[PDB]
């Protein structure tokens, strides 16, 4: 039975996970069974060349895969495109060295200004008639905020 | 602890929901985030599915999304369990003399009663509703801290 | 615990330490008396009255070691209804 | 309030005991600071043999006595016939945003749906639990002295919120050590302005952040990965339940704007999924008997 | 000189390779943030110098 094999493989890999380097374990590894039978292939194109591969693949991920996966009898659904969305920064070493700056300091700086904040409530074993939650600004969302 | 409902709904629940969906024979999933900083995700299965297999599949899927969670959540840890609907009895434990408070009674029940009441034949699970367990609480005075 | 050395600054004169509960937000009362509640669930495909009788017996056994100001109580048991139903059934058959 | 209610209820001739949970909510059995539940258990079946000691009479008398509290909203309900099952007379559904519009848009859509339903026949009263009226505080920090954002956030995280540091051993088991501010020093909205931070010099937050009062929800329910709101209802008297779903779908085809969808959740979902597929068994049995 | 092997290795890894730093949220989902050098500055073997 494939389920027992998958369970055994997962139990085996979970034991050996801690010995892996920091990068691979922080990114994570996946395990899954294989379905050899294919029933249909379906494409989804832009005739006017208005949208590239990345947006089209992400749209298929967002709006198509979820509905198809819940169907009855479907084993797995594949996707061969250009990858999911990401916020990419391209550096210029000349300008970085112009400011007596190093790349690791830049990585540390960007990692500390894009974190979420957890704030406790006000008047939570207290003797106040009201209790109010506190929230602040956490993660950035737009490209201008990242550039600022 | 110390988190706001929107923060726990966005940062914590989203990766878990995005990873969990896809297992065989589901109907729906529900997630609830509460103001005090508790997240509860319940997933039901079609009738006839053995609870052990469903629990194993859910464990295998949740074990993959752990590294993407925040440091505090990982340090505290998440827990998964199969739900038992049927009830057979409830019993209360009281302190008529008002000599013992809520926390001491709860921890006394935890220490010796629950362990003996969990090992009988036919018992699925037992709960406990009341105050929390023991902890070393230090209350700080910001004025004295800033003085030094 | 020593924090800063200058004169020594301890934890006692800066903060107050104690032993308490780790979570607040849920209180349970029975007739305006502080108490704790524990419900018992069954496992699928088990017996109903056997587990109940064993629970009563083991609670009676544990009641001997309780301190002076601690006592237990039975509040709700929804296993009674079937207890009635089967009983009624037998009567009908006999009649 | 719950103590007073239990004291009032423990004087009824028919009741036996009352268990109270001040701080527990009925919407999902979660924790809420402005809600409470009381289970009232009655006397054995032999004593309450009179007509006025039935469950309905007890509920009516209890509601009449509770209607004079002038401090909270109090309701009394009977037990469900089967534990763990949803309502079997009415129906429930979820209104959810595929496009991730927001909270205000979802609330407006819910209000418009309720208005359209109340403007249409073959539907009874409808209920919901979506609320955005809970007050709260919002703090903003400007980028105007050597102070770091990390420190000014960590001070607020550790003082107002709880921090879990290390562990300790007692009674043979292991417990945790937590740090938090004293209760009298965090019970007012202006106490956030009295904290201090480093840089080496002591500086308060009175010249760094501002605080305002805003509104928002208290519990967040997510259904199938998207934010959703719950809508309860039932067929109007005089009609069956078959036309109720058709009417709901018809009105939802127009009252719902773009990016908003609706979905059946409990019981009705299973009835639709199973369909009318067991109607052949009677003809099959008749043919077999013949 | 006072340089360290870790320093040059980290610079080479961040510039020529890749580095996944933190996450963000968009369209109700979580995505990654990555750092890499510009393409025209990593097109020739001499660019390492
Ligand atoms: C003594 C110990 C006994 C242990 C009992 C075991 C716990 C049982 C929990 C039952 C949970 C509540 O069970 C069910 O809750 C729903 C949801 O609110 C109530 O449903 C209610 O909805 C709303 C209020 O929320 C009302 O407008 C509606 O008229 C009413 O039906 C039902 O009337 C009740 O039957
Ligand atoms: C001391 C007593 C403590 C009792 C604690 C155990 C009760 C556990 C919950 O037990 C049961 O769970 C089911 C399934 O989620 C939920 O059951 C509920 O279903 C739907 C909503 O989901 C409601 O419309 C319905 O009226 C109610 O039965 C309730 O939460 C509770 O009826």
């Amino acid at each position: 039975d494939p389920d027992k094999a998958q369970q055994l493989v997962q139990n085996r890999v979970s034991q050996a996970m801690p010995r892996l380097p920091e990068d691979v374990q922080r990114l994570g590894v996946t395990t899954l069974k294989s379905s050899p039978t294919l029933t249909m292939v379906v494409h989804l194109t832009s005739p006017d060349n208005r949208y590239d591969m990345t947006y089209l693949r992400n749209y298929a991920v967002l709006n198509v895969k979820d509905r198809l996966a819940r169907l009855q009898g479907v084993g797995e659904v594949g996707l061969f495109g250009s990858g999911d969305y990401a916020m990419r920064v391209w550096l210029d070493p000349q300008k970085v060295a112009q400011r007596n700056l190093t790349a690791t300091e830049i990585v540390n700086a960007i990692r500390e200004q894009n974190i979420q904040v957890a704030a406790g409530t006000i008047g939570a074993p207290s003797n106040s008639p009201l209790q109010l939650s506190v929230n602040a600004q956490g993660r950035l969302t737009t490209e201008q905020e990242f550039a600022d | 602890p110390g988190a706001n409902p929107k923060v726990i709904a966005e940062t914590v629940a989203s990766p878990l929901e995005e990873s969990i969906n896809g297992v065989e024979d589901m109907l729906y999933m529900q997630s609830q985030a509460n103001s005090d900083g508790n997240l509860t995700i319940t997933v039901n299965f079609k009738l006839g599915i053995d609870p052990d297999k469903a629990q194993q599949l859910v464990q295998n899927r949740v074990s993959q999304a752990m590294p993407r969670l925040p440091e505090d959540v990982q340090r505290l840890g998440v827990t998964t369990l199969k739900s038992s609907p049927t009830l057979t009895m409830v019993v209360h434990l009281t302190s008529p003399d008002n000599r013992y408070d809520m926390t001491y009674l709860r921890n006394y029940a935890v220490l010796n009663v629950k362990d003996r009441l969990a090992r009988l034949q036919g018992v699925g699970e037992v709960g406990l509703f009341g105050s929390g367990d023991y902890a070393m609480r230090v209350w700080l005075d910001p004025q004295k801290v800033a003085q030094r | 615990i020593i924090l800063k050395t200058a004169a020594v600054t301890r934890l006692g004169d800066v903060a107050r330490v104690e032993l308490a509960a780790s979570q607040y937000g849920l209180r349970s009362l029975l007739d305006n008396k502080q108490a704790v509640a524990i419900p018992i669930f069954q496992a699928p495909g088990a017996n109903a009255l056997q587990v109940s009788d064993q629970v009563r017996s083991t609670m009676k056994e544990l009641s001997k070691d309780f301190p002076s100001s601690i006592k237990y109580d039975i509040v709700y048991d929804p296993t009674q209804f079937v207890r009635a139903s089967i009983k009624a059934v037998v009567h009908t058959l006999l009649e | 309030v719950i103590r007073k209610m239990s004291d009032t209820a423990l004087k009824q001739p028919g009741v036996e005991s009352a268990v109270a949970f001040p701080g527990l909510s009925i919407n999902g059995f979660t924790n809420s600071s402005s809600a409470g539940i009381v289970f009232v258990t009655l006397k054995p079946f032999d004593e309450r043999k009179a007509k006025d000691l039935s469950a309905n009479a007890i509920a009516g008398a209890l509601n009449q006595k509770y209607s004079a509290i002038q401090d909270a909203y109090i309701a009394v309900f009977p037990p469900p016939p089967v534990m763990g099952l949803g309502t079997m007379g009415g129906f429930k559904l979820q209104l959810e945003d595929r496009g991730a519009l927001g909270y205000s848009a979802l609330n407006d859509a819910a209000q418009n749906f309720m208005k359209a339903a109340q403007s249409a026949p073959e539907l009874g009263p409808m209920f919901s639990s979506y609320q955005i009226n809970v007050p709260q505080l919002n703090v903003d920090l400007d980028r105007v002295q050597g102070v770091a954002v990390t420190d000014v956030f960590n001070t607020m995280q550790i003082y107002l919120g709880s921090q879990y540091v290390n562990d300790f051993n007692r009674f043979g088991r292991v417990y945790q050590v937590r740090a938090q501010a004293d209760a009298p020093f965090r019970a007012n909205p202006e106490d956030i302005l009295q904290l201090k931070t480093r840089n080496g010099q002591m500086v308060p937050l009175s010249s760094l952040v501002n605080v305002t009062q805003t509104y928002g929800p208290e519990m967040v329910v997510r259904y199938n990965g998207y934010t959703s709101a719950d809508i309860n209802g039932g067929p109007a008297p005089g009609y069956s339940s078959s036309q109720a779903e058709a009417a709901v779908e018809r009105i939802a085809a127009q009252t719902l704007p773009r990016g908003i969808k609706f979905e059946w959740t409990d019981l009705t979902y299973q009835k639709i999924l199973a369909g009318n597929a067991g109607l052949w068994v009677f003809p099959i049995s008749v043919l077999l008997v013949f």
